[PDB]
């Protein structure tokens, strides 16, 4: 209970996470790990779903650090560095995105939801276009997130074509990739979604 | 309905 | 084995996949389900991650049929109608985009992308913005489909708060997405990315 | 790497 401080039990599940993935997680596992009896930590934690919960928000808390408008930030760049600090986050462990997937939003999360739409709307959003923009930032994110990170837990067994079978757009699409990686992927779409709020915003009273 | 979809966009905050 | 046709099992697994889930979904439920042994299902299925696979393809091939350019398409279209068609894929069953996630691509689907990259250069992408378009549909797709159904996923034990605890902004977001679902929010999302990718390719040879 | 990535494509199609 040095051993198992909560932020120790924290640190412990994430490397554990790392080991093994959210399929192999359980509560089992990591009394192995602490070097504990079971029911010592149970004690401590329930079971599977309470630890995730506590996972969840603990990358959260170390890496979406741009949750809310800088200084006179502008809308553009907020909904930018928010979508790269939520990515951060759910990159930052195996499975990071699954870990996020279901868990609940704590007070704090639906307080940081009402500033942020306080704020688009004191930049003239209307309330339905804050929401759908937050929402397709978010969706794209995610699904970004789980695609990445679906790759390299399929990489074990399962394998693509040889690269030389390949018709010669594919071809030269897994070259391209291979250099740039997926981030530029991101950052460009990212980019086309808040350019394309923009066309959105400045209709305002007309037609686009 | 509505209240679900609110807790979606929470949870990313 | 008519009881085992291979359409029969995929059927049934289909119907069980909405009554219990990806979660509760195993082989074991699968043949009380069809009222025979576990061996005699194992002759014909290998395992649950071989039988996800069958079911994610069979869903998209009831549903995911607008999957190449029509005759003279325009390629927003195109992006559009296919990105609704995928969509309407994922929704057909109980957790469809986890079924999804993590398939391997059959042979005929990578020809699919082949021709998909063909139309989108031959309409004046780069072959590295093709890609990023491609991609970033998907993204949006599979993330807005996975939130909306781990909703009713986690509608079961965990509830939100009441609706009137919630501060007036957060109040007037749940009338509105009472009112309307999340259809409009993917359509809305769809519609700004292609806006996007549109500035993006007028600008051809410069600066935007 | 790159094989991943065409591999997350295909899938959609």
């Amino acid at each position: 209970m040095s051993r198992l401080d909560k932020s120790k039990v924290i640190n412990s599940a994430l490397e554990l996470l790392n080991e093994v993935g959210i399929e192999g997680l359980t509560t089992r596992k990591l009394a192995q790990k602490l070097g504990v009896e079971q029911p010592t930590l149970y004690w401590h934690v329930k079971n599977k779903r309470a630890l995730l919960d506590a996972l969840a928000i603990e990358m959260l808390d170390r890496h979406h650090t741009h949750f809310s408008p800088l200084e006179g930030e502008s809308w553009q760049d907020f909904l930018r560095n928010n979508a790269k600090s939520f990515r951060n986050a759910l990159l930052s462990h195996r499975d990071g995105a699954k870990v996020h997937l279901g868990t609940r939003p704590t007070e704090k999360q639906y307080e940081t939801l009402e500033n942020q739409l306080a704020f688009l709307t004191q930049q003239g959003f209307s309330l339905e276009n804050a929401l759908y923009a937050l929402s397709a930032v978010g969706h794209f994110t995610l699904g970004s997130v789980l695609e990445d990170q679906e790759h390299q837990v399929a990489k074990e067994e399962r394998e693509t074509p040889t690269t030389d079978s390949m018709p010669p757009l594919l071809r030269q699409a897994i070259e391209l990739f291979d250099h740039q990686g997926a981030e530029p992927a991101f950052l460009h779409g990212l980019e086309s979604l808040i350019r394309g709020f923009e066309v959105q915003l400045t209709a305002l009273l007309q037609i686009v | 309905r509505g209240r679900w979809q609110v807790w979606g966009l929470a949870k990313r905050c």
